[PDB]
RNA sequence: AAAUCCAGGUACGGGUGAAGACACCCGUUAGGCGCAACGGGACGGAAAGACCCCGUGAAGCUUUACUGUAGCUUAAUAUUG
RNA sequence: UUGUGGUAGACGAGCGUUGUAUUGGAGUUGAAGUCAAAGCGUGAGCAUUGGUGGAUCCAAUACAAGUGAGAAUGCCGGCA
RNA sequence: GGGUAGGUGGUAAGAACCUCAGAUCCGGAGAUUUCCGAAUGGAGCAAUCCGGUAGUUGGAAACAGCUAUCAUUAAUUGAUGAAUAAAUAGUCAAUUAAAGCAAUACGUGGUGAAGUGAAACAUCUCAGUAGCCACAGGAAAAGAAAACGAAUGUGAUUCCGUGUGUAGUGGCGAGCGAAAGCGGAACAGGCCAAACUUAUCAUUAGAUAGGGGUUGUAGGGCUUGCAAUGUGGACUUGAAAACGAUAGAAGAAGCUGUUGGAAAGCAGCGCGCAAAAGGGUGAUAGCCCCGUAUUUGAAAUUGUUUUCAUACCUAGCGAGAUCCCUGAGUAGCUCGGAAAACGUUAUUUUGAGUGAAUCUGCCCAGACCAUUGGGUAAGCCUAAAUACUAAUUAGUGACCGAUAGCGAAACAGUACCGUGAGGGAAAGGUGAAAAGAACCCAGAGAUGGGAGUGAAAUAGAUUCUGAAACCAUAUGCCUACAACG
């Protein structure tokens, strides 16, 4: 609204309370800022349920969800029989792109999920671009042949690699399963199950 | 492609004229239109200008020039075939020289 | 405009309220008083600024 | 009125502007009283009486 | 061209009537249609009466009507030893 | 058997227009529109024929309304 | 790049050319881009006038061509430099940004009425609305507790439903009306100052540039050890891949007869469909044509996502010392106002005045005190869910169909009105195809009557259908002694 002159009223006072407040010297932050927030955990002391916490966390990067999408598989499951601790690990499981991943064709969960959204996938009973659908254990992903039009190929080699509880047979582009996959190969990455309990405190 | 182009011949499907043959002189493919050299004489009465060296004398009676003709209506003739027929044609692409060719549905003869 | 120098603050506006709550605009405004100061190789400038600011002038040393 | 949802019965059926598929879930009292005729499958029905309750 | 115009084929006397009638009652008079005139009437035309009253209508103006306020003046306080 | 004058008003039953949803039907051998006539109804209203006209329209049951013009010194257009 | 055999924009015929060495046309990327206009060399009555400087070409010079540059403000730097020795003010030069506009729409802030209601009116309402102004952004604002609030309680902000027209607030009148809690959409918490320490400034630093730190079941610094080499971001550069956007390619199936001016209608016999959406074709076409379903394709530009590597950030649990740091004209208080539902009051804010303390600390739990409990003010940044559509693509409508729908279906903000701001219309349809009526007659001609084209000319340019009021003609009846809603 005039010469302001910031340099006039900055050195003016060398002190006073607005130069500080405002003082060229503020440095960029620009990486401590995000990295560090990124995403955190640990225990503590006083609450106890910090392990729990943490351990959501982890649980839910596994796969790359929402916490939102988990609580609502989480009500799905919660209520049916009994003791379902059988239950939710086919139900979390049972991610498409999880088992894409887990079927060999793609270098990284993520990367298959890109995919199947990008239209890579054929199913049985029906076809599929969300990567979301919750399949049932008995269940076919014949994979397009348009994505072997594209050799990069490197991927059927991953495939055969396999774990057990998934039979692929490499090249031909087919999978199925059965005998769910047991803790064993849900690996110690996260095997706990007083989240569970904690899950029904957050959601009823 | 087009269906029809300037000089392949072609016959009326529809109309007062029906198997009306005649050679295309000039398409337009904006009106979807085509001239036909014989068919739909018209008599436009001619009047009388004299304005232009040209126009001293314009003698023009009853001139009887060519109406143009909806696309639609016209059908492509078939030469090669010994029974001559009214049909439909393709768009195939021979490798042989790469440029697209007109090809009959009711037989295999090419334009 | 009237207005301090060393900070941006101005002029406060609102009511005047009377007996009877009559309703009437009025303007609250700054305590601008010329002030001299010793910057940069102690220059005195005069400077027209509030005496918030002389007061907190007084106190931070500058003004001697 | 299909459960599964076939492909080839999708793939047909469709530039028919008279008949028509759909699903028990998609189905309502319009579109069942507009019928007039109706090909039920027989885990339908079953999936009926399961809803009907 | 114009204002006007509910449809008209549009007399007078006495009476009646929303209380002063071309149209109602009782009588009298009058062939159909123009033209030039003058204004009696059609409570003639133009202007939802300016006068009067009404509206818990408007606006202008006045004052020791009410409530406020610009301005003027006085004191405390800060700049101010 | 008792009834049926009627303003303000209360109540009930219907007509008509356009479109939508289901059925059926007519139409260049002539639909809508539009004019005329010596028809049918208790009322809104509804037909028949002929002329003009040249492409949509009708019947039933429901549904949704910018749904019914005589007046506002009402607006617009035309003509006295 | 795609794509062909036509093209030279509409009222538009003709004349003259271009085009198969691939035209016109569509898409991507570029070139040129007069003057006014932020207008910015100076002015000025907008599309005009008058220049300076440095080059270069003609002239013998004035001069005239051809180029580039010449506004102001702010920041940085350098030079020069007054009153007045120094030093500044000032002056000059260079570099970097700012100017303005629009999306009749959303955001923030400042300012801010009145008509009206209360059946008058002043408190109040209207309403923090209209308007004025400033600043943006693709959203903005807000934001990580000195909090809610009454409990073995929740744990940033934002938006929706309920809580409810509840508690309350109101000349207790008209009226106004939350905050908790609960159910949902989305979810993210970070970073400085001070301690302590390093280096440098006539080191009077109280300043500059680094390491250390970011708190509440207090945190950090001081000294001393163990365990760590990771996981993750609101993150830089690259490489690769995938999904698209900006032109396109292919894309099935019918004949006969009848009315008809014309068949696609009607009837007979057929055919195709992942195509029976639609448009045109002389009537009403799945199979005449263009298309549609479906399968495909990008030289160039561009969007989203993923992978790999790569900068830049990011790390636990102990012990002792009892020492230091934790945001002051600040929080409070007084005098006038305001924000919250509250008409000023516990909480928030400020115009004037005054003014604290430092974890045995400070604030809060609707005056206030004590106990209990909760939280760490006076520093900063923060995606998502949220608000809107001038524009681009596709599409829809028990929406309108020339007095309707935008004022504007036509060349409408035009004609026109006003000095100006401003106000502001009406007007669409020949025929399938102009085949737009040659020729003859009357007339000066327009025009009319024939002829001709056409299914129709009473479809003729006055051009779809053509209602009434209104003006004329005529068959038949009545009417010139007659008082007439
Ligand atoms: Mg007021
Ligand atoms: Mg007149
Ligand atoms: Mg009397
Ligand atoms: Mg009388
Ligand atoms: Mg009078
Ligand atoms: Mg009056
Ligand atoms: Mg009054
Ligand atoms: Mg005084
Ligand atoms: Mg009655
Ligand atoms: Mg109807
Ligand atoms: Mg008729
Ligand atoms: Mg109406
Ligand atoms: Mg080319
Ligand atoms: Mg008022
Ligand atoms: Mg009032
Ligand atoms: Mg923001
Ligand atoms: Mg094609
Ligand atoms: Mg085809
Ligand atoms: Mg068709
Ligand atoms: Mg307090
Ligand atoms: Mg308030
Ligand atoms: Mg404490
Ligand atoms: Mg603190
Ligand atoms: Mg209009
Ligand atoms: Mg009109
Ligand atoms: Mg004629
Ligand atoms: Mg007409
Ligand atoms: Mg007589
Ligand atoms: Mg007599
Ligand atoms: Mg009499
Ligand atoms: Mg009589």
């Amino acid at each position: 609204k005039y010469t302001g002159s910031i340099f006039k009223r900055s050195r003016r006072l060398g002190f006073s309370l607005l130069e500080n407040n405002k003082e060229f010297s503020k440095g960029k932050k620009r990486k401590t800022i995000p990295g560090q927030h990124g995403n955190r955990f640990r225990s503590s002391t006083m609450s106890g349920y910090a392990q729990q916490l943490q351990e959501k966390q982890r649980m839910q990067y596994m796969y790359g969800i929402t916490d939102k999408q988990f609580r609502r598989l989480f009500r799905l499951v919660l209520k049916q029989r009994g003791n379902l601790a059988v239950n939710l690990f086919r139900v979390l499981e049972s991610r498409l792109d999880n088992i894409v991943y887990r079927m060999g064709f793609a270098p990284t969960r993520r990367s298959a999920r890109q995919l199947v959204n990008h239209g890579h996938v054929l199913l049985n009973d029906r076809t599929v671009d969300t990567p979301s659908i919750i399949l049932n254990p008995g269940d076919k992903v014949r994979l397009k042949a348009k994505t072997i039009k594209i050799p990069i190929v490197k991927a059927a080699s991953e495939s055969g690699v396999v774990s057990p509880f998934v039979e692929t047979n490499n090249k031909t582009f087919e999978g199925t399963y059965v005998r769910f996959p047991e803790r064993s190969e849900l690996p110690a990455g996260i095997n706990e199950s007083y989240v569970v309990e904690w899950y029904k405190r957050l959601v009823k | 492609m087009q269906r029809i182009k300037k000089g392949d011949k072609v016959v009326v499907i529809t109309g007062k004229n029906k198997g009306g043959s005649g050679i295309v002189l000039k398409i337009m493919p904006a009106r979807q239109q085509a001239i036909v050299e014989g068919l739909n004489k018209v008599t436009r009465h001619k009047k009388k200008d004299q304005t232009t060296k040209r126009a001293a004398k314009q003698s023009t009676g009853k001139v009887q020039q060519e109406a143009p003709i909806f696309l639609s209506k016209l059908a492509l003739f078939d030469q090669k075939a010994k029974q001559q027929t009214i049909g439909k044609i393709k768009y195939v692409m021979d490798p042989k020289t790469n440029k697209k060719t007109r090809v009959f549905k009711k037989s295999n003869n090419t334009l | 405009a009237k207005k301090d120098q060393l900070t941006l603050r101005g002029p406060l506006y609102g009511n005047n309220r009377s007996h009877s709550k009559t309703i009437t605009r009025r303007k609250w405004n700054v305590n601008l008083q010329p002030c001299k100061v010793k910057t940069a190789d102690g220059k005195t400038t005069r400077i027209l600024v509030s005496t918030r600011t002389l007061r907190t002038l007084k106190k931070h040393n500058r003004l001697s | 009125v299909v459960n599964t949802l076939n492909t080839n019965l999708e793939q047909s059926t469709s530039n028919i502007k008279n008949v028509q598929v759909k699903h028990l879930d998609k189905v309502s009292v319009r579109d069942l009283m507009l019928a007039n005729a109706l090909l039920v499958e027989k885990e339908v029905l079953k999936a009926l009486e399961g809803k009907f309750k």
